[PDB]
């Protein structure tokens, strides 16, 4: 809507935004993140992971 | 988006269904014998008797 500048998810976080210079709507997605897991056999057996 | 992750189960639903199908086939074709050793076939009416 012309009055609304931001947009929020169900869990109260910003997901859409309106550009001030040009009246455009942009979906904001957080940058990728994850957990790093290391698969390895015993160190005595080998040193490859 | 805020650092919470959900990890997939080790056994997919297909593998669970396969396990249940194996159990059902074993209990149909061999009665209770396959649960305590080698599977021995028997006609179903005799198992019901």
């Amino acid at each position: 809507l012309p009055f609304q500048q931001f947009g929020r998810d169900i869990a109260d976080t910003t997901d859409a935004v309106r550009d001030p210079q040009t009246l455009e709507i942009l979906d904001i997605t957080p940058c990728s993140f994850g957990g790093v897991s290391v698969i390895t056999p015993g160190t005595n057996t080998s040193n490859q992971v | 988006f805020n650092g919470l992750t959900v990890l997939p189960p080790l056994l997919t639903d297909e593998m669970i269904a396969q396990y249940t199908s194996a159990l059902l086939a074993g209990t149909i074709t061999s009665g209770w014998t396959f649960g305590a050793g080698p599977a021995l076939q028997i006609p179903f009416p005799m198992q019901m008797a």
